[PDB]
Order: C-alpha cells, then structure tokens, then sequence
C-alpha cells in the first residue's frame, strides 16, 4: 500500500492510493497430491484517488 | 509675506518627498477541496503529472 492522505473541511478524508496485491506463481508446485492447494488468489495493482 | 510663504511651500515640498507609501502585503489562502502541488499519477508503468 502506498497512500496520501487529506482533510476536507466537510469531514471527509480524500486519500491517493496504490495497492499491490497477490501471490507469487510458482510452477514448482508440481504436485498433484497436495489437490489441497493453498488458495490461489490472484495478482492486482490499483491505483485511484477516494474521498 | 507673498515671498517667504512661496519660499517656505516649495521647501517644504522637496523635504517630504523621500516618504515612500507603497507597500506590499502577504495573502494565505488555504485550499479545501484540491492538492495544491502538481500532481503526479503513477500508471501501471509510468507517471505522468498535471499542472
């Protein structure tokens, strides 16, 4: 996460965000045994600004 | 009379003359809605910057 944060007057907080987030590909997971896998999520970038 | 009244008028007028009366002054002015610097987004690979 990398963020900046502001104050607006109306009590609101507007932020400029990145987000990176996942987990990393990994072809050296052969294994058809382990059919119980650790969760596969993917992989995501965002970057916006909210208020 | 006449003379030492001119006389004296014009004197007086040179004297006076280094006053200086312009003046400059300092405004602060806080923005509520908006960053102030210019703005710089970072896209998947790149940033780009606006005014």
């Amino acid at each position: 996460i990398r963020v900046l944060p502001r104050f607006s007057a109306d009590g609101q907080i507007e932020m400029s965000l990145d987000i990176e987030d996942g987990n990393d590909k990994t072809p050296q997971s052969d294994t058809t045994t382990s059919v119980d896998a650790l969760p596969e999520v993917g992989r995501t970038l965002i970057s916006t600004i909210a208020r | 009379y006449v003379d030492m009244v001119v006389n004296a008028a014009t004197m007086m007028d040179k004297q006076n003359d280094g006053i200086e009366l312009g003046r400059q002054k300092i405004g602060v002015m806080r923005l509520n809605n908006t960053f102030v610097g210019d703005r710089t987004y970072n896209l998947r690979d790149q940033k780009m910057v606006i005014p």
